RNA sequence: CUUUAAUGUUUGAUGUUCUAACGUUGACCCGUAAUCCGGGUUGCGGACAGUGUCUGGUGGGUAGUUUGACUGGGCGGUCUCCUCCUAAAGAGUAACGGAGGAGCACGAAGGUUGGCUAAUCCUGGUCGGACAUCAGGAGGUUAGUGCAAUGGCAUAAGCCAGCUUGACUGCGAGCGUGACGGCGCGAGCAGGUGCGAAAGCAGGUCAUAGUGAUCCGGUGGUUCUGAAUGGAAGGGCCAUC
RNA sequence: AAUCCUUGUCGGGUAAGUUCCGACUGCACGAAUGGCGUAAUGAUGGCCAGGCUGUCUCCACCCGAGACUCAGUGAAAUUGAACUCGCUGUGAGAUGCAGUGUACCCGCGGCAAGACGGAAAGACCCCGUAACCUUACUAUAGCUUGACACUGAACAU
RNA sequence: GUUUAUUAAAAACACAGCACUGUGCAAACACGAAAGUGGACGUAUACGGUGUGACGCCUCCCGGUGCCGGAAGGUUAAUU
RNA sequence: GUAACGGGGCUAAACCAUGCACCGAAGCUGCGGCAGCGACGCUUAUGCGUUGUUGGGUAGGGGAGCGUUCUGUAAGCCUG
RNA sequence: AGGACCGAACCGACUAAUGAAAAAUUAGCGGAUGACUUGUGGCUGGGGGUGAAAGGCCAAUCAAACCGGGAGAUAGCU
RNA sequence: UUUUGUAUAAUGGGUCAGCGACUUAUAUUCUGUAGCAAGGUUAACCGAAUAGGGGAGCCGAAGGGAAACCGAGUCUUAACU
RNA sequence: CCAUAGGUUAAUGAGGCGAACCGGGGGAACUGAAACAUCUAAGUACCCCGAGGAAAAGAAAUCAACCGAGAUUCCCCCAG
């Protein structure tokens, strides 16, 4: 066969998800492209990798015309 | 007979204070163009023996 | 791998030098940049030199 | 140190470093060791009398460990800014 | 300095002759009743031959070994990394399961400031045609991304231009991911820079492949070390091959 | 043919011949790792005939040696323990389990279907990081090269 | 003729014969750290090795690997 | 060798539906006993009233013992 | 005359059937003046010998004899 | 016994008796226990002597750094929030 | 030719055996390195020569570190 190969897993994926209290640097996603958005006090790093910028609550959004995931997080 | 140390070991590895064990990175000694300088600056500094391998290096080192 | 590695060695007088890749088939001329010295700690002009 | 066929620990890690012999033949003195001696003057000769540093020793540091109640004069020995002072609380002389 | 001639002396090699080393498995004499051995005389050979030490070659004559694993044994295929599916809507997840890529590229294809918006089709238009360039429109990313696939991308991450070196040095809260070795993301702090009026952005590139531990050395810097002392050699530390 | 296809095709021999003998697309003969012949020789291979025959159709009888019985002597391999049947299933081929059938206890002569019978820690096969036997690696005896040594004297180019 | 003593007697080995090749005698070669010994008290009509195998009729390629000869140039050790 | 209900046999002793009985295990309960581990409280000889609960077990871990020979205790003690 | 022929001894071992026998038996079979056979003694030694060559033979042992030693080799195996 | 799994028709054992397998030495670590405790302990040896001497040494009471060095800090760095 | 070699006597000593230990001359491999070649095993096993009650070594062309020690041998440390 021509067909054996395959790749590493890369463990992508949100890390913290709603509601969950981060301390800032903290990831709260890896992902491939920008498929969640950076929201407030979130950072998106070279790899889209977003994270916390600040303590706080992680607060997924939908926002905008274009109807897009925005992560965010709320003040604490 | 006393129990001989392990030279390469002792050569390698530095007893710390409680007992842990420090050790210099690998991956910075040469093809170093190529590796960003940030992950060169990282690995510079001596690093602690983790909790895995620690036993061994124990073994290895029995007059620390 | 066709692109051989240089290094850009500090016009300060130090030692310091940066090292580095380049095409010498399409860039004949030497790489001159304006990189930090980290000894004088400013920005000195670097200019090519072989890495040997 | 041997994990199957797997390259060890210590083989995977760099070696670095190198032995002083310059560090086999220092001494560090505790404030508490000031006393053990006789005399009330600490020379290194005096140390060596007194089972403290060791015959091999050519110098030696007295360091903030411990504490010194009776004064002293230390004489031609290392002292470090805590110890120093601390002689002096004590009473005590320091000379090179 | 280019180029030779003269007088004075000095190594290298090249054969011819010699006779004294050395050879004689030539002859005769003696130890000796002795085809050994030695001594003697003599002929031939002769600084060769041949031996030792060093040295290149040749050397299965002989020796010591090696000759991978997976595998519904050998043969064939495979072995590291990246993308998708299998994968059961967190992560992870096997098969000699199904499909494709990588072993780089780029001093701009990086930074930043300012600007711009695609494919395809239709109608008209010199050479000009299914297909160049130019007008008017439909279309709405069906295009583009340096290269596979996925996820992204109009605030464009896509396309142009101006100025530039942040493809900075020291660090790094805190996270992710690994048995570990390690790999990754990172706001902020210090120094020093570039673009911008400024807010700001810049520690390479839309992201995910482009890779190799240790040892042994090599190069540059560094007074850290320096076996009586001063140096040096070697060692260390930083950078790098 | 000491040629896959192949029992090639044609001929001979046989009532009938994958063999044999003679001839005609060499998978993959071939000229001293000799080619093609060859009288003689062969406990050599193949094929055919005459004779001969219990080889056979198809066995029969007889003579001896054992086997059988009596007396004397007296082994061996094997062996977890046995109160050691058939069948159909089950459990991966059943004396031993289930259901069922059969069967009074014990010898002797016979037979060999089973006890996965006895014998030898499978010889095949694979595995595991032994032994002997090339242009693998590394060495090396031997052979060979030069340099110095034992080794000197003249004379010329 | 010989052969696997004890599952193979043969078409295998040997053989006379043939050819190539080495060897000038202190022969080549072989056994020997060596002395020596065999070869041979032989001397090329002899001895060694290799192949072929009575007798008869016979018996293109030197590119590859060996061997033989050559030495102009290239490369090349110890030594200096 | 019946050999595709375990057999006998069955026209229900088959199948469907509803119901109420009973059998049925080392499950649960009853009575007796032993041991582990916790709670509290005694007032102690460092364990006892009790009171919950637990007690299948290979690799393996932990805990507590029996017995054998020899040394002391032992010129003791038992034993013609 | 003859590695001539037939054939006993003697040397062998092609076919056959069958423990007395760790290779024999009986019935046949080959050579049998030669490259024959046999007695006695001698010599060749283990990576060595010897081999009309089969990896044959070298004390019922041979792709490296036997004895003792390194030695309780090593055994990721039973 | 070995196995995912054995009445297995897989291994081993004819039976009995006797013998037959986690030892020892020296280092090192952890647990218990006893001693003494910022101390603890001696080795060879002397000593007819299990005493007593013998503290040579060893471990501990300080770490950081490759090292010089500094030292309750230290390394890093020009300097560290 | 002298001599020397050689020859015949005479005296003195040697020879051979023996447990281990000792000094010297030669000197493996299995094994370990989870293969293997440097390396290890190990200057071990073994062979050979010689000696003595012991042997060997031994009286600094030695250490040390600017202070000093004072031939060799053996034990404990230094130190895995």
């Amino acid at each position: 066969t021509r067909n054996g190969r395959d790749s590493e897993a890369k463990r992508l994926g949100v890390k913290r998800f709603g509601g969950e209290s981060v301390l800032a640097g903290s990831i709260i996603v890896r992902q491939r492209g920008t498929k969640f958005h950076a929201g407030a006090n979130v950072g998106c790093g070279r790899d889209h990798t977003l994270f916390a910028k600040a303590d706080g609550k992680v607060k997924f959004e939908v926002k905008g015309p274009k109807n897009r995931k925005f992560i965010s997080i709320e003040a604490e | 007979p006393k129990i001989k140390t392990v030279r390469g070991a002792a050569k390698r590895f530095k007893k710390t204070g409680k007992g842990g064990f420090k050790h210099k990175h690998a991956n910075l000694r040469h093809i170093l163009t190529k590796k960003a300088t940030k992950r060169k600056r990282h690995l510079r500094p001596k690093a602690m023996v983790s909790k895995g391998d620690l036993g061994l290096v124990i073994a290895c080192l029995p007059y620390a | 791998g066709i692109r051989e590695k240089i290094k850009l060695v500090s016009s300060a007088g130090t030692g310091h030098f940066y090292t580095t890749t380049k095409n010498k088939r399409t860039k004949p001329e030497k790489l001159e940049l304006k990189k930090f010295d980290p000894v004088v700690r400013q920005h000195v002009i670097y200019k090519e030199a072989k890495i040997k | 140190g041997f994990e199957g066929g797997q390259m060890p620990l210590y083989r995977r890690l760099p070696k670095f470093g190198f032995t002083s012999r310059k560090a086999a033949i220092t001494a560090e003195i505790r404030l508490s060791d000031l006393a053990k001696v006789e005399g009330g003057v600490v020379d290194l000769n005096t140390l060596k009398a007194a089972n403290i540093i060791g015959i091999q020793i050519e110098f030696a540091k007295v360091i903030l460990a411990g504490e010194v109640t009776t004064p002293v004069t230390v004489r031609g020995l290392r002292v470090t800014k805590g110890a120093r002072a601390a002689i002096e609380a004590a009473g005590g002389k320091i000379e090179e």
